RNA sequence: GGGGAACUUGAGUGCAGAAGAGGAGAGUGGAAUUCCACGUGUAGCGGUGAAAUGCGUAGAGAUGUGGAGGAACACCAGUGGCGAAGGCGACUCUCUGGUCUGUAACUGACGCUGAGGAGCGAAAGCGUGGGGAGCGAACAGGAUUAGAUACCCUGGUAGUCCACGCCGUAAACGAUGAGUGCUAAGUGUUAGGGGGUUUCCGCCCCUUAGUGCUGCAGCUAACGCAUUAAGCACUCCGCCUGGGGAGUACGGUCGCAAGACUGAAACUCAAAGGAAUUGACGGGGGCCCGCACAAGCGGUGGAGCAUGUGGUUUAAUUCGAAG
């Protein structure tokens, strides 16, 4: 148990962080909802900092050290969890900018004002 | 500002030859537009059709 | 509009130890001269008797134990009235600490003002004052809402 | 006008080329979304201005494999291209339409417009059989609110999709009918052609057909238009005659229906309108000030008393004052 992927969902509402095995078996995960930031306080970079660092601290009990991280979706957690993971002391190789953009996909929901 | 295809006067694409399409596709997999390529207008459409048939033929990737 | 600041009631310039500084000037936020300074001197003395050491030393130790570093201000953004904490400038720091010192000095309620301020000096030198209490209150609430910025 | 003989510019046929999301039919590919099965995995996910309803310990969300399925074709992409219009963007094939350049190899005015008529004709809807991933009128709950049949949240039906018929309407707009000729220029841009350079790389000068932006003359009430005229002229069609009543009534003609077309009057008003100017206002924008707000201090309204005022009363409580 020495390496894997960090999956971070940054949303307008919440920030999620999850560590996993290189072949996809999850060990630990966290979010501002887990740390008690409730409402729309879940979207601040500070809660992204805290959730990312506490998930990194939960990574120790199986002892992975080197890491690559996939940032998922837009928001203030796009860089906050990145700096938190880098400052947590665990080695990160690179970040990945994969977004689930389709070619077209289904039509989105209605324009959210009218 | 230099159009590659008029620069050496090369005729139609011959889609089986690929290495020029390699440096006409972005490293993440999308087509470079005329703002960076600077090709002539009438060749850009046969270019994008060529890389489309390459993508269906799976020599050039949809995403990378 | 335009930020301005000004000196008030500073003591004599040379050899200004803080004990002679507040012996001849300074603090005096109780009202008018007369029944503001006399009483302050009496409070200052009734603690030399209590602890046989330097009155100004324990006084600035009390001030130090009162000193905050975080203070929160409210914001109108959002319909939920968020509040944002900022770093306190040192002049604001000292005047605000002295403000809470004097207000629960008069609030703490003993039989007379000199023993009131004297017990406040003791209870701010040690960390068992109402002003120390509210200091940690704003400190912990600023630490609670520190996520915003 | 009628008849007869001409001619090739108008209109055309050939020949050589070019470009196109033009159309009909068939097949194929990829990214995601959803759902399901399993591995890992704990305690929330999701959502908004706050929130709440929902989904989750029956293991959710997260995460990786592997399927199922339907949908639309990222980038290309361009006030680009095509089509008469509505409209047409993944790829491959079959069939098929149309446009433009050169060419004068052939006909010799075969042209224009068009009432009626005929055919196409966005979306929504209707009929029959399919299909139904997401979305999503109706509807459900939760919010918001004085109230909220809405805006907001979570769901969610018809439909959206396919085949075959029907409806035949939109701000179906360039709010500009079609054809023809003339009239300063400048600058892009599409698809072609020609000349000098070389017949290269690409330079210049012409050149048709579009396609944008400027801009004379001229025109307009002004806005503005201006070789893609709202200028100058000619032909042919359609239409208007104050606002309502009213695209309603009646009667015909279609339609399965919803409705569509044709289309009065009575009565009533003295206006309704277009373009522009100055102001004002804006839960429009850009700067600035004022104990305007902030930072603080002391107060009022809680108590008594003084005084003014309202109300009530008296014989009169003298009149005037009113954000």
């Amino acid at each position: 148990i020495e390496s894997g992927i960090a999956h971070i969902r940054s949303t307008f509402n919440n920030t999620i962080v999850t560590i996993t095995d290189t072949h996809g078996n999850a060990i630990s995960w966290s979010s501002a909802g887990a740390l008690g930031f409730r409402g729309s306080r879940k979207s601040t970079p500070f809660a992204a900092q805290m959730a990312a660092e506490t998930a990194a601290k939960g990574s120790i009990e199986h002892g992975l050290k080197t890491l690559e991280v996939t940032v998922k979706g837009p928001g203030s957690g796009r860089e906050a969890a990145i700096r938190a993971l880098q400052a947590a002391g665990l080695e990160v190789t690179a970040i990945r900018d994969v977004t689930p953009v389709p070619h077209n996909g289904c039509r989105p929901p209605k324009r959210r004002r009218v | 500002k230099v159009c590659y295809f008029t620069s050496n006067g090369i005729t139609h694409i011959d889609y089986k030859d690929v290495d020029l399409l390699k440096k006409f596709v972005s490293e993440r997999g999308k087509i470079l537009p005329r703002r960076v390529t600077g090709t002539n207008a009438k060749y850009q459409r046969k270019l994008t059709a060529a890389i489309k048939r390459a993508r269906q033929m799976a020599l050039l990737p949809y995403v990378s | 509009k335009g930020p301005v600041a000004k000196r008030d009631v500073l003591p004599d310039p040379i050899y200004n130890s803080k004990l002679v500084s507040r012996l001849i000037n300074k603090m005096m936020i109780d009202g008018k001269k007369g029944k503001s300074q006399t009483i302050l001197y009496k409070s200052f003395d009734i603690i030399k008797e209590r602890t046989g050491n330097d009155a100004m030393e324990v006084f600035e130790q009390a001030l130090k134990n009162i000193m905050p570093v975080l203070e929160v201000k409210a914001r109108r953004v959002g319909g939920a009235n968020y509040q944002v904490p900022v770093e306190v400038r040192p002049e604001r720091r000292t005047t605000l600490g002295l403000r809470w010192l004097v207000n629960y000095a008069r609030l703490r309620g003993e039989k007379t003002m000199e023993e009131r301020l004297a017990n406040e000096i003791l209870d701010a030198a040690n960390n068992t004052g109402a002003a120390v209490k509210k200091r940690e209150d704003t400190h912990k609430m600023a630490e609670a809402n520190k996520a915003f910025a």
